[PDB]
RNA sequence: AAAGAGGAGAGGUA
């Protein structure tokens, strides 16, 4: 695949510079993959192939800008 | 994460300047580039 | 106390397993209907006196066995277990179900030397 | 539907 574990890593390290304390990221994060979990589970398949957590890393990083 | 040019260093190269070479990085860069740093250092003394 | 939590185990094919609470409890049992047989039929207060002593002496060793005077010694030369000693050391309660445990969906195994690995990567049989 | 219960000794490996 195009999105190797290198860049994850990266927009983790990005996350965690950004804020004020980790564990208050580290539970938004949580909260956003449960989200997007159900909305998944109950309405169309959508990219199921990337897990929910990587996914709400990708779009937090990407609100970054 | 950027904007710092290493230094030549020109000189034998024991475990302390390995020490210290790890600690300006993670000093300068952050976190992230360490692991690749030492990553591309084991595989060349390896070799 | 409850009964499951002091089981008697049906192995040894035709005997049973042994448990150290339930000799004390007999033991105190057995003490009780004897002082109070001999209450009832007027005995000479000689003899319940040793009895009642008796008495004092099992309910003593099943609280806290050895605290006081002699411990009660099992088949072999081995003291029984009370209940305070369920609760007291290394091996109690405490120290052994509380602060540690036993999970699920755990493994363990032999390790070797895995090179051209990145430092975030582990390989797993 | 079913399936192991504890205890005590002796000897080993990180
Ligand atoms: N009573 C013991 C004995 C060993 N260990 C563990 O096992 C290691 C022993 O490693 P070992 O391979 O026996 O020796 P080293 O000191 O590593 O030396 P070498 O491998 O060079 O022989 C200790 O450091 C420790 O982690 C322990 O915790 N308690």
């Amino acid at each position: 695949f195009d999105l190797d574990s290198q860049d994850l890593l990266f927009k983790a390290e990005s996350l965690i510079v950004n804020s004020t304390n980790r564990y208050h990221v580290t539970l938004q994060i949580a909260r956003r993959a449960k989200q997007a979990r159900y909305e998944e589970m109950e309405n169309l398949s959508e990219e199921t192939g990337i897990k929910p957590v990587l996914r709400a890393i990708l779009e937090m990083s990407d609100e970054l800008n | 994460e950027a904007k710092s040019a290493p230094i030549f260093r020109n000189r034998v190269i024991d475990k302390k300047q390995l020490k210290k070479l790890i600690g300006w990085t993670f000093a300068h860069y952050g976190t992230a580039k360490t692991a690749v740093v030492a990553d591309d250092l084991k595989a060349l003394g390896f070799r | 106390i409850p009964p499951d939590l002091r089981p008697m185990v049906q192995l040894d094919g035709g005997r049973f397993a042994t448990s150290d609470l339930n000799d004390l409890y007999r033991r105190v049992i057995n003490r009780n209907n004897r002082l109070a047989r001999l209450q009832e039929i007027l005995a000479p207060e000689i003899i319940v006196r040793n009895e009642k002593r008796m008495l004092q002496e099992a309910v003593d060793a099943l609280i806290d066995n050895g605290r006081r005077g002699r411990t009660v010694v099992g088949a072999n030369n081995r003291p029984l277990k009370s209940l305070s000693d369920i609760i007291e050391g290394k091996q109690g309660r405490f120290r052994q179900n509380l602060l540690g445990k036993r999970v699920d969906y755990s493994g363990r195994s032999v390790i070797v030397v895995g090179p051209n690995l990145k430092i975030h990567q582990c390989g797993l049989p």
